[PDB]
DNA sequence: ATCAATATCCACCTGCAGATACTACCAAAAGTGTATTTGGAAACTGCTCCATCAAAAGGCATGTTCAGCTGATTCAGCTGAACATGCCTTTTGATGGAGCAGTTTCCAAATACACTTTTGGTAGTATCTGCAGGTGGATATTGAT
DNA sequence: ATCAATATCCACCTGCAGATACTACCAAAAGTGTATTTGGAAACTGCTCCATCAAAAGGCATGTTCAGCTGAATCAGCTGAACATGCCTTTTGATGGAGCAGTTTCCAAATACACTTTTGGTAGTATCTGCAGGTGGATATTGAT
């Protein structure tokens, strides 16, 4: 009775975070689950190319941070590299 | 006997269908449009509903967004009709030739 | 089995009142006559072009039903990603 | 047994994201930094969109996110339209805009 | 004396810049401006010879087509002049805007 | 006599690009918009290709630079590697 | 030892498409048979082009394919051009094309 | 110093079988490399995305067969499907 | 119309930048063979959801009328094409050195690999709720006068 | 400007589709811990090939003139919007059954080494040639009258 992921449960925290007290139709969520795939996608993608490029077996944090930068407009872009730097450094020191 | 002047409610209806969401061809015939040209392109095939409702979204869009494109088209015309000459400088343009 | 229909001439099916509504929500304010037959070539060569990936998508993996992915993946590959429907 | 996600500070599941990057084919290794960099990206945007997307919903004197309210969010966003430039986002129709010579008088 | 109209030599160089394939900027000032533009991304940047020239082939094949472009909307409006908002609508129309 | 770099691009040259492009006729605003969309288009791709050098910690641009950057502008060029 | 390229009857080699699709990403396995097609479809679609280059070569009074013949060869042929829609040939020129209402008044 | 690989030999090889009389230039071989590469990348990648739509780990010629199908127009599909069968059944009938 | 200016076509010529033939060599494909793991077709069948249909529910087709838009016509004035050449920017080619790229090295972090715990998905069954679509009924908008 | 048709804007208002809530299960995540291998960073350096600049080259800035193009104005004609009217076609809710997809079993084919032969790329070297420009002279195209 085949298992399918789906980000909802994460999209619904991150809602819960933003707007305490907004809900979100099955649509929306599934239009939310399809943006995070593509999303995905499009950076692992990118990384993959980019890693090519330069003769590297191992996708890291910094081919993810190129391709964030190559894939995200001006001011995102800005903001995923803080943000994604913020939870690396922080990860690094909790283990 | 009352009459709205040409123009007066075509604007209203622009605000009308650009306020909503819901697919503005009816479903049979766009099904049945699907179905027989797939059929053209192989036999005895079915369709998920939601198969025939993903093609109707994404040619819904992608005939609203001509059409935006055309208007343009037929702007820079000077002219406020749409006509096949619009359409297909639109087309031309974005390389679909 | 015994017997299906003939499908033929649906394009039809796509008439000008729908047409008139779509160009509506795209802002279009006058329409020529001749824009409804323009309209419909239109659409079945986007129709033809997806149907076909589609239909390719569902010869390969060996089913006679087109899903909604082999739709979603058809669209994507003609670069007119669609959210909503898996994919 | 601290998930990696809180180690990291994260909502979105960092070790869900590393399995993909595996299954994904899209190097022959992936670093241990990788997913975690990459889930926090996802989970920003998302918040990004459920932000903006919230906003609209509110505008609209509603309680629920449909999908007409990621539309206006995304549109109404130069960012994020041009991110999602080649992208529909099913039911959720167009920003209103009629173009200036169509109105009547002058 | 002697005076070709207007126009006549025009065509003498549509036909002579479409029976060729040489780059029609001078490379010197295409290439100070590449640096300049570099210069804002990243500071002390050097460049492969081959890495301006891809970037002046590309940059000439995009203007060329853009320009083609250009041409049928001022046709599409009855003009046989181009002016910006032609080039306004085509690279509104190819989804650059 | 100081000149910008953008200027460098010459009307003459531009009347070449328009002529290769079938152009006959050129009204004097053109030469000007060309220069804006010139721009826009180097620092679009040359934004990408200089974000290709610092990845690879080069202090030099290479032709392969470009040409991804090219790649995924959607402006595929043949002629210079890949 | 007999090459497979030999075997397949292709000018194109059959050891090399094999390495470049394992080292390249594209899945955990490959098959026996897909670097074989693949190799032919890349020799195949050579050939198409190099034939239709040399033509225009020919028709140009000249034994040496330059770029620009690429070009001619290229956006002449309904199919090759529509593969290449989104490619520059560096070198190669347009069309000559000039648009009728263009043209001088007769 | 480091090996350079190219499919310029190759390249050569059926220029010759198709006009043994002709040449090619440098620059024109370099733009023949990139179409080879590029049509590679192309028809490997959707290869690799069927294997995946399709959860199997082996791009197999079935694979490539329908990659041609959707990258090449109607008369270059034709040609190519039926060039790549014949070579998997040369290959396949000889020791 | 003839006519003269000046561009364009072609046949031939030749130096040289870039094509080519030939040798020597090597690391790394590329292949062949042997020991071993497994991806996925096959063979079966549970069971979701697709084609199909009857009745109900509402949008479409059609023809008449004329408002106002498009396209034709003319025109005057504005604006860009043509014009020729020496100043001055670009092109060319020669030359120190910066940095890309080749090699060696060595360990922080990669994969693998086995038991241990956790948790996200779904399935079965139940109550709760945001808002669509109906309603009437005060507040614009539009167009004739 | 003022009067009257009809669209529009709210506010409230009941049904209800879809959203939300628990209690149970569980296979597959996700984690944990040790054993084992290696990617690529680090540091040293050789030699392309890049920035610089001198002398050499040759394209463009320049202002004037006026041809012919653009945009303004006018307007007849006819196409397309609006609306009335008559009724067909789509939408909706219900149901046997096709085919998708869930689980399990099994081997032809893939991966993994190892060891063996080869080849494509490189580099030194010398040798070759297609064709870009040059020329010279006939012939075509354009614009003047
Ligand atoms: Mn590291
Ligand atoms: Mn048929
Ligand atoms: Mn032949
Ligand atoms: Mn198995
Ligand atoms: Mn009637
Ligand atoms: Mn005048
Ligand atoms: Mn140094
Ligand atoms: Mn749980
Ligand atoms: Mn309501
Ligand atoms: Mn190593
Ligand atoms: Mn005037
Ligand atoms: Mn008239
Ligand atoms: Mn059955
Ligand atoms: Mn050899
Ligand atoms: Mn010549």
């Amino acid at each position: 009775k085949t298992r399918k992921e789906s980000y909802a449960i994460y999209v619904y925290k991150v809602l819960k975070q933003v707007h305490p007290d907004t809900g979100i139709s099955s649509k929306a969520m599934s239009i939310m689950n399809s943006f995070v795939n593509d999303v995905f996608e499009r950076i692992a993608g990118e990384a993959s190319r980019l890693a090519h490029y330069n003769k590297r077996s191992t996708i890291t944090s910094r081919e993810i941070q190129t391709a964030v930068r190559l894939l995200l407009p001006g001011e995102l872009a800005k903001h995923a590299v803080s943000e994604g730097t913020k939870a690396v450094t922080k990860y690094t020191s909790a283990k | 006997p009352h009459r709205y002047r040409p123009g007066t409610v075509a604007l209203r209806e622009i605000r009308r269908y650009q306020k909503s969401t819901e697919l503005l061809i009816r479903k049979l015939p766009f099904q049945r449009l699907v179905r027989e040209i797939a059929q053209d392109f192989k036999t005895d095939l079915r369709f998920q509903s939601s198969a025939v409702m993903a093609l109707q979204e994404a040619s819904e869009a992608y005939l609203v967004a001509l059409f935006e494109d055309t208007n343009l088209c037929a702007i820079h015309a000077k002219r406020v009709t749409i006509m096949p000459k619009d359409i297909q400088l639109a087309r031309r343009i974005r390389g679909e030739r | 089995k015994r017997h299906r229909k003939v499908l033929r001439d649906n394009i039809q099916g796509i008439t000008k009142p729908a047409i008139r509504r779509l160009a509506r929500r795209g802002g279009v304010k006058r329409i020529s006559g001749l824009i409804y037959e323009e309209t419909r070539g239109v659409l079945k060569v986007f129709l033809e072009n997806v149907i076909r990936d589609a239909v390719t998508y569902t010869e390969h993996a060996k089913r006679k039903t087109v899903t909604a992915m082999d739709v979603v993946y058809a669209l994507k590959r003609q670069g007119r990603t669609l959210y909503g429907f898996g994919g | 047994a601290k998930t990696r996600s809180s180690r990291a500070g994260l909502q979105f599941p960092v070790g869900r994201v590393h399995r993909l990057l595996r299954k994904g084919n899209y190097a022959e290794r992936v670093g241990a930094g990788a997913p975690v960099y990459l889930a926090a990206v996802l989970e920003y945007l998302t918040a990004e969109i459920l932000e903006l997307a919230g906003n609209a919903a509110r505008d609209n004197k509603k309680t629920r996110i449909i999908p007409r309210h990621l539309q206006l969010a995304v549109r109404n966003d130069e960012e994020l339209n041009k991110l999602l430039g080649r992208v529909t986002i099913a039911q959720g129709g167009v920003l209103p805009n009629i173009q200036s010579v169509l109105l009547p008088k002058k």
